[PDB]
């Protein structure tokens, strides 16, 4: 499932902003 | 109604920002609510009133080193000047030899992020309840010529009535016209930001599209392990919807997650009203939401003032304040 794919991925935790 | 008077109040504070309205020893520091690239946000207790607050602490040297001076001054200048039911309130600000400090009302319900990941996904009425508050908030911000530029669940806090308080004005900017900075959070970046196109407030409406999708699906519309992989998916714009999305929700999302700037809802001649009058929002009483008269779908558990149970734990570090003033000139106006 797409949800299972998301939960196994590297970016399910809090996401930092990017800049500059 | 509110908008006419609100612009005049905003502009007065914009032109003459408040400055130096507290100092560090007036607060007991309790624990860290979140960490970021330039510092952290701590739960604190104001000694005189006993009230609890969230104090964002920024390292001046690091801000200067990474060339984020203007964004930081934007953040504080704008947050002290705005006033809206769904924006966090800045109560005090000050600086010392080493740091900048922005003391906000404490929003004890935690990040929408936490609740969303725990529950999995929000039902469409639940998501729509939050989405309506963001729509109104952007209507307010954009009317003041502000662009927000970092909508995501991590920056959305749930208050004691279950309503949203938007925090993190790190990238907020007052701009009439287009702007070019590569900033935001990868999952939420509009295509025109990724392509170095120059862009306008339409990027906030794209981000609302991403937010509503993530709220309703439980995962964002473009995800991968690396930001560059995400960026490829965004500029291609081939969004696919969970089968449980309503027809109305898919139609709204197709119009918000619209790669062509000049066709994107929020950015057409009719502005925000194209979104407000969209069929997905047919049951939304915009005035009742604004007046906070709608009962929220979810009310966080609170164990008292200073309760942090709705936040993750972070490792604590001492606040270090050098005996020498750092970067004084750079932050004169803070
Ligand atoms: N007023 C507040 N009340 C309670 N918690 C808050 C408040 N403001 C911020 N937080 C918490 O602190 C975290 C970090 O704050 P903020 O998002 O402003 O930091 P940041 O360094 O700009 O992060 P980002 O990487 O998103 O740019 C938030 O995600 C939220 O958990
Ligand atoms: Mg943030
Ligand atoms: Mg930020």
């Amino acid at each position: 499932t797409t949800y299972a794919d998301f939960i196994a991925s590297g970016r399910t935790g809090r996401r930092a902003s990017i800049h500059d | 109604e509110f908008l006419a008077k609100a612009k005049e109040d905003f502009l007065k504070k914009w032109e003459t920002p408040s400055q130096n309205t507290a100092q560090l020893d007036q607060f007991d520091r309790i624990k860290t609510l979140g960490t970021g690239s330039f510092g952290r946000v701590m739960l604190v207790k104001h000694k005189e009133s006993g009230n609890h607050y969230a104090m964002k602490i920024l390292d001046k040297q690091k801000v200067v080193k990474l060339k984020q001076i203007e964004h930081t001054l934007n953040e504080k200048r704008i947050l002290q000047a705005v006033n809206f039911p769904f924006l966090v309130k800045l109560e005090f600000s000050f600086k010392d030899n080493s740091n900048l400090y922005m003391v906000m009302e404490y929003v004890a319900g935690g990040e929408m992020f936490s609740h969303l990941r725990r529950i999995g996904r929000f039902s469409e009425p639940h998501a729509r309840f939050y989405a309506a508050q963001i729509v109104l908030t952007f209507e307010y911000l954009h009317s003041l010529d502000l662009i927000y530029r970092d909508l995501k669940p991590e920056n959305l806090l749930i208050d004691q009535q279950g309503y949203i308080q938007v925090t993190d004005f790190g990238f907020a900017k007052r701009v009439k016209g287009r702007t070019w900075t590569l900033c935001g959070t990868p999952e939420y970046l509009a295509p025109e930001i990724i392509l170095s196109k120059g862009y306008n407030k339409a990027v906030d409406w794209w981000a609302l599209g991403v937010l509503i999708y993530e709220m309703a699906a439980g995962y964002p519309p473009f995800f991968a392990d690396q930001p560059i992989q995400i960026y490829e998916k965004i500029v291609s714009g081939k969004v696919r919807f969970p089968s449980h999305f309503s027809s109305d929700l898919k139609d709204l999302l197709r119009n918000l997650l619209q790669v062509d700037l000049t066709k994107r809802f929020g950015n057409l001649k009719n502005g925000v009203n194209d979104i407000k009058n969209h069929k997905w929002f047919a049951t939304t009483d915009w005035i009742a939401i604004y007046q906070r008269k709608v009962e929220a779908p979810f009310i966080p558990k609170f164990k008292g003032p200073g309760d942090t149970s709705n936040f993750d734990d972070y490792e604590e570090e001492e606040i270090r304040v050098s005996i020498n003033e750092k970067c004084g000139k750079e932050f004169t106006e803070f």
